[PDB]
């Protein structure tokens, strides 16, 4: 395989943290710009701002990561996920892995205190 | 030719 | 003192005079064997460990050939491989074709070893066929199929040497040799279901259950036994909801690969009469209930009775976790009542020896220290019954060295040889003044050893006075490096409850409680609780203790929870949960943690790591596991334990009774198991089969 | 023949180490199989030497993979397999790579290699720096985890079923109707094989003095 | 109500508290008869007194201090 | 093709609860519960093959 | 210690709910071999409700815990503990219990007892 696929980039490992910060910056710009495509493409029920606030809160999850090479693998995994999402490779049931809390409320009795955990012995 | 639960007994007070 | 030699080109250094099989074990060389064992005598029956030795005409038995210097040992000689094929082939000619129906399927020593060294083919195809040697009854605990025996003498070496039951034997010459009693009499020893994990073939196995699960199906789990005070190491084998067996994991100090009979065959009571739901008493009959129903019934009756203080009795029992006792004690003391007592009769007071200074109630010389003992005396105990592995330690010491025993209490039948002294505290004081102020003073490493059946007695303190005054007077029993005042316990919890401070106050012994808590607590009497009391039980199976209750709460037994337990020596040890609590039982401390929420008490923890940290706060030798520390305060503790009961109580002439009327039926599991229920009446020593004579 | 030939292979590999002392850490032979023990920053020059020399022209990547031993600090070892179709010879090349650090990719040299590299990527999470189209292959697209890795269980974390409500398949944590029962617990407690003899020629083991 | 404290059996940082419990316990039990004391050790800890009052509410203080009388001062300020 | 548990002549079940067919099955289709009667002979309380997952080896 | 629980793709609950255990396997009391007592086993403590339960149709031992049949083998305790805290798990190292050396002689089986025999060997 000589030529690559469409949105791919050669996986290459930066030696500094600021260059990685620039790359994750451009990456969030790519997700956020392609967010109107995903609602048309995967036929979701909901609004484009919920896609955008999810992309934001999935980069909130790894804001305080110190180690450089763990940021490096995290960037490579994020670019692979962008690559799958911007094409039609993922389907609409694996795109909705990302939104389990939105689609339906499962029922009563979400346990909060120790008693509600304990009546069904920590579920 | 070829965890049983305990039966309830309440004694006297 | 050591000897350097050569095995398999390796060089190895071992202490002089040892066996060559120990040098082969030390160097890492695998040598096959059938009649050698680390804890037994040496016999050369089995003929497997033949080994090539330079300056020897024949291959010598490596288990009984002693270590000499300049020794050149080869194990991979073609003569040795021929020898092992030869001996294996000899072993396998009238051994019967029983591996589809044998117990030791994947655990047979003979079978695994007929692969690494055995011949491929078998020539025994004679017409007249196999020897038969039809079997014989032994007892209700040991299944006996003597066709599969290979006569390794290991069972009878054990029952002679360590178990102290010399009934087993070898009767015959040549092919008509049999192993076992041939009166058709009953093998009784208090550690008797131990010969079946010792026999390398499946001749002596489990009688109370047929094996239902082959050992490749089993899931092994490494836990602690809590039935006895030694806290011996077991190995729980489970198919996944049920528990199949327990087997002694080896420990260097506490049990040395030997396990109790009651320890072993009381997995039957773990699955027959349990509690799988909470119950509420309606009046002469329980009904089962919603969890919330029972746990709101408890809060409603707390609001109705309203014990303001010193009226919430909280008695624990025999086999209970340290963490459940911490949860209970925290709930009572944030409730406002330290009526916080133990299950034994005369438990309502402080136990006449200090919760202070842990060396008051522990086994202070180590369990390993009995091997170093010189002349010891027991008071108020039968170590054959209470802590039966301890008797194997006593008899091992008394047989290896020169020891002197005397005893104060009921006339016991030990394996070993006691001297009688009397049945009275006056006989005690006469014996400590008369001739053993020479013996215990003369001895290098004695120890004085005490049952917990005297803490039972209401006249306990006068019995502590004489013994503590003697230990304070005599400097050989009590000095710098080892302490020799020693007590026994009978439970896994009563040696760990006193670590917490689980004891009632002098004010707490005076009132009558309105709301009684039973946690385990199986040997309570009908007179020990009041008639109007709110009597809620928390246990794992139905018992006498659950019969009095208004609410029962199903708890997890020792198999189903990862719990901390403290023995008499003071070792903190964790168990591993092998299976879940069945039906609707829960863990023991979490039930108290939730009943606290329905009361006004918010217990500060909700996680098991926070339980571990709170448990460190009570005493940090309980988050440090399986370490034994010495005490620098033993000298101070003997005096502080002497001063208290001086003149507080008069020694009456009540004779020294037996502490337990039966070994096989106690501690709330052995009462439920039918294995114990038939093993108590089969070993009553009324019948002619248990007795040695007539 | 075969004794002579394995003694010849020993000498060939001794030469290969002596020609490149900066890059080759070890070599081991076991029964007409040659393994070259190479650092991870040492991959590309050794592979060019294996492609390019006339004594050493392997030309053709067959299969590459990783293997994890979790008991080592550098977790995965990445093994390469080559075939000189001229000289009728096979050669093997092992490097190492932790979960987080890379190994560089030989897809600049070997054109078939890239598909192999992303296969070993998905099965093991081992990185190939310098590789166009590094992403997953032969697993699920939204699959979280690396399967051929010792912390990952047998049946995995998730399972698939059709929810009627959402009118789509949903991904759920694992529930079995029959639990997996491994029978590995119940292996032999005696050592099953001996140490075994050696096939080292007399010329390549160290002399005893005198 | 209770009071408990903990030492290490090493001869460093716990020796004054050790000398306090070697001597002053026969007077401390008489000065507070209704409470219960309990002393424990775990081969290395920091020396520390825990005492529990009329609620289950307990208080703590850390006894890294040089002499016996200072240990008595920390306990007296604790009660 | 489809499985069958044989019998002896003069009528006897012939499965002696020896547990080998469960330990070998490359798809874990066998599930056997074994219990022993008073007689000393061995049989199976519950024998079971899942034929969704038997693979016919 | 680099925190690798965010890169291995394991869910959070496997790092923040379950406790795991280092142990060397003990020597079996049944048979006298010692081969399986050298490697260090990493194995998960069971969970309360999701261990195992009986099925209603046949009686199949259905489980809900998914690490019930996984074990690992390590060479040393240090490799096991570095792997255990690198993946971000809460361990418990269980220290092994060996046998005590004691000199054996076959000549122990008979000595001249000067007093009571107190024992009769049989062999
Ligand atoms: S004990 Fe003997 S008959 Fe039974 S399985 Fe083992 S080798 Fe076979
Ligand atoms: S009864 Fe068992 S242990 Fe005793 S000699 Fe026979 S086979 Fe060996
Ligand atoms: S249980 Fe299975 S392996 Fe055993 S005899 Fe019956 S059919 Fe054969
Ligand atoms: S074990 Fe050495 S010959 Fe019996």
């Amino acid at each position: 395989a000589i030529i690559a696929t469409a949105f791919a980039e050669t996986v290459k490992f930066s030696g500094s943290k600021q260059e990685l910060q620039k790359r994750t910056l451009a990456l969030y710009r790519q997700f956020l710009r392609g967010a109107p495509t995903f609602a048309d493409l995967y036929e979701v029920q909901f609004s484009i701002p919920t896609i955008r606030t999810k992309i934001r809160q999935e980069f909130e999850r790894h804001r305080f990561v110190d180690d450089l090479s763990i940021q490096n693998v995290l960037y490579a995994k994020g670019h692979m996920e962008y690559q799958e999402c911007i094409n039609f490779w993922k389907q609409q049931a694996q795109f909705l892995k990302y939104f389990p809390e939105e689609d339906d409320i499962q029922g009563r009795h979400q346990p909060s205190n120790f008693v509600d955990k304990f009546l069904k012995n920590r579920a | 030719k070829w965890p049983a639960e305990w039966t309830p007994k309440a004694a006297v007070r | 003192a050591e000897i350097e030699l050569t095995i398999d080109g390796h060089k190895v250094s071992i202490e002089a005079g040892s066996a060559l099989i120990q040098a082969c074990e030390k160097a890492g060389v695998t040598v096959p064997r059938y009649c050698y064992h680390d804890k037994l005598a040496i016999a050369g029956n089995c003929r497997m460990c033949l080994v090539d030795v330079e300056r020897a005409p024949k291959p010598v038995a490596s288990c009984a050939y002693p270590v000499a210097p300049g020794m050149v040992v080869r194990t991979d000689t073609e003569r040795v491989k021929q020898a092992r094929e030869n001996v294996m082939e000899m072993m396998l000619q009238n051994h019967p074709l029983d591996c589809p129906v044998c117990d030791q399927g994947g655990e047979c020593d003979l079978q695994d070893q007929s692969m690494r060294y055995g011949r491929d083919r078998g020539r025994f195809t004679e017409i007249t066929g196999k020897r038969s040697t039809e079997d014989k009854n032994i007892g209700p605990l040991v299944k006996t199929s003597m066709n599969r025996c290979i006569h390794c003498t290991r069972c009878v070496r054990f029952a002679n040497d360590i178990a102290g039951a010399p009934e087993l034997g070898s009767s015959g010459r040549g092919n008509d040799m049999q192993i076992g009693t041939y009166l058709e009499k009953n093998l009784n020893t208090e550690l008797s279901g131990n010969v079946i994990d010792l026999c390398p073939v499946g001749a002596l196995t489990n009688k109370p259950y047929a094996f239902r699960a082959r050992p490749w199906e089993l899931k092994k789990t490494e836990s602690i036994d809590v039935m006895d005070a030694v806290g011996s190491n077991i190995r729980i084998d489970s198919k996944g909801v049920e528990v199949m067996r327990v087997i002694p994991r080896v420990h260097e100090d506490v049990n040395e690969e030997w396990i109790n009979d009651k320890s072993r065959f009381a997995c039957d009571g773990l699955k027959t009469q349990r509690l799988t739901t909470p119950l509420i008493r309606v009046g002469d009959k329980f009904v089962n209930a919603t969890w919330d129903d029972a746990l709101s019934t408890i809060a409603k009756a707390y609001q109705q009775k309203a014990p303001k203080g010193d009226e919430f009795k909280a008695v624990a029992g025999a086999l209970v976790e340290v963490e459940s006792m911490v949860a209970l004690k925290d709930m009572t003391n944030a409730l406002g009542s330290e009526n916080t007592t133990t299950d034994t009769p005369n438990g309502n007071s402080a136990p006449a020896h200090g919760i202070t200074f842990r060396s008051n109630y522990l086994f202070n010389s180590s369990i390993a220290g009995i091997e170093d003992a010189d002349a010891i005396l027991l008071v108020g105990t039968n170590p054959r019954r209470e802590a039966a592995v301890m008797n194997a330690r006593i008899r091992k010491a008394w047989l290896r060295q020169e020891l002197e025993i005397a005893s104060v209490g009921p006339t016991l039948d030990a394996t070993f040889d006691v001297a009688e002294l009397g049945n009275t505290h006056a006989d005690l004081e006469k014996a400590l003044s008369g001739e053993f102020g020479e013996v215990l003073k003369n001895a290098k490493n004695p120890l004085i050893i005490v049952g917990s059946g005297i803490t039972d007695r209401e006249d306990a303190g006068a019995f502590f006075n004489t013994i503590g005054k003697f230990v304070e007077s005599t400097p050989s029993v009590l000095n710098e490096n080892w302490n020799g005042y020693n007590v026994l316990q009978r439970s896994a919890s009563r040696a760990g409850a006193y670590d917490i401070g689980f004891t009632p106050s002098d004010e707490a012994s005076k009132t009558t409680p309105k709301m009684v808590w039973l946690l385990g607590a199986d040997e309570v009497a009908a007179s020990d609780i009041p008639a109007d009391a709110f009597v809620v039980y928390q246990g794992h199976n139905g018992d006498v203790g659950a019969q009095f209750a208004d609410v029962v709460l199903p708890g997890a037994a020792y198999t189903e929870k990862a719990g901390t337990y403290v023995n008499t020596e003071g070792r903190s040890q964790i168990s591993r949960a092998a299976t879940g609590p069945p039906g609707g039982a829960r863990e023991d401390w979490k039930i108290l943690r939730a009943v606290s929420e329905y009361l006004g008490v918010a217990l500060p923890y909700e996680d098991a790591y926070e339980v571990r940290d709170r448990l460190a706060e009570i005493s940090p030798s309980l988050v440090r596991y399986d370490l034994v520390e010495p005490t620098v305060f033993g000298d101070v503790a003997v005096q502080h334990s002497l001063v208290g009961p001086n003149g507080s109580v008069t020694p009456s002439s009540a004779p020294l009774t037996e502490t337990i009327e039966n070994f096989y039926m106690t501690d709330s599991i052995s009462r439920s198991s039918p294995t114990m229920a038939k093993s108590s009446i089969a070993f009553n020593k009324d019948n002619k089969k248990n007795q040695a004579f007539a | 023949r075969y004794l002579q030939h394995v003694s010849d292979l020993h000498q060939y590999a001794k030469y290969i180490m002596a020609a490149l002392p900066k890059y080759i850490q070890g070599f081991s032979v076991w029964k007409d199989e040659l393994t070259l023990h190479v650092a991870p920053s040492a991959v590309i020059p050794v592979t060019t030497f294996l492609r390019d020399n006339t004594s050493t022209q392997y030309k053709s990547i067959i299969d590459i993979t990783a293997v994890d031993y979790p008991s080592r600090e550098n977790r995965f070892e990445v093994v390469y397999n080559f075939l000189s179709v001229r000289h009728n010879s096979r050669i093997r090349l092992k490097t190492y790579a932790t979960e987080v650090t890379p190994v560089p990719s030989i897809t600049c040299l070997y054109e078939g290699a890239n598909w192999f590299e992303r296969e070993a990527y998905d099965m093991y999470g081992v990185f190939f720096e310098g590789h166009p189209d590094l992403r997953r292959i032969m697993t699920d697209y939204g699959f979280e985890g690396h399967p051929l890795r010792k912390d990952f269980p047998l049946t995995g974390y998730t399972e698939v079923r059709w929810d009627e409500e959402k009118r789509r398949v949903v991904y759920e944590p694992l529930e079995l109707t029959q639990a997996f029962r491994n029978f590995s617990a119940g292996s032999t407690a005696w050592e099953p094989v001996g140490p075994g003899r050696d096939d080292r020629p007399d010329s390549f083991k160290l002399p005893t003095p005198k | 109500r209770e009071i408990r404290f903990h030492l290490c059996q090493n001869g460093s940082s716990s020796a004054p508290l050790r000398q306090f419990v070697k001597n002053q316990i026969g007077a401390f039990q008489k000065a507070n008869p209704s409470t219960k004391v309990l002393v424990r050790e775990a081969n290395g800890v920091k020396p520390i007194v825990f005492a529990r009052f009329d609620h289950g509410h307990e208080s703590k203080i850390g006894l890294d201090v040089s002499s016996e009388k200072e240990v008595a001062e920390r306990v007296k300020s604790l009660i | 093709g489809e499985h069958a548990l044989r019998r002896y002549p003069s009528g006897e079940e012939r499965c002696i609860a020896c547990k080998l067919c469960e330990a070998i099955c490359p798809a874990l289709a066998i599930t056997i519960d074994a219990e022993e009667r008073i007689d000393g002979s061995r049989r199976t309380t519950k024998y079971d093959i899942d034929m969704t997952k038997c693979i016919y080896c | 210690v680099p925190a690798h629980e965010i890169v291995s793709g394991a869910p959070a609950e496997l790092s923040r709910n379950r406790v795991v255990r280092i142990y060397q396997q003990a020597k079996p009391a049944t048979q006298s071999g010692e081969y399986g007592t050298f490697a260090w086993r990493l194995d998960w403590d069971i969970v309360d409700v999701a261990n195992r339960w009986e099925n209603d149709l046949i009686g199949w031992q259905s489980s809900g815990d998914y690490m019930q049949a996984t074990q690992m083998k390590f060479t040393s305790k240090e490799s096991a503990i570095k792997f255990a805290n690198k993946q971000g798990w809460d361990f418990y190292i269980q220290e092994p219990h060996h046998r005590k050396f004691r000199v054996k002689q076959y000549a122990n089986n008979f000595v001249h007892s000067y007093g009571k025999l107190k024992h009769i060997r049989t062999k």
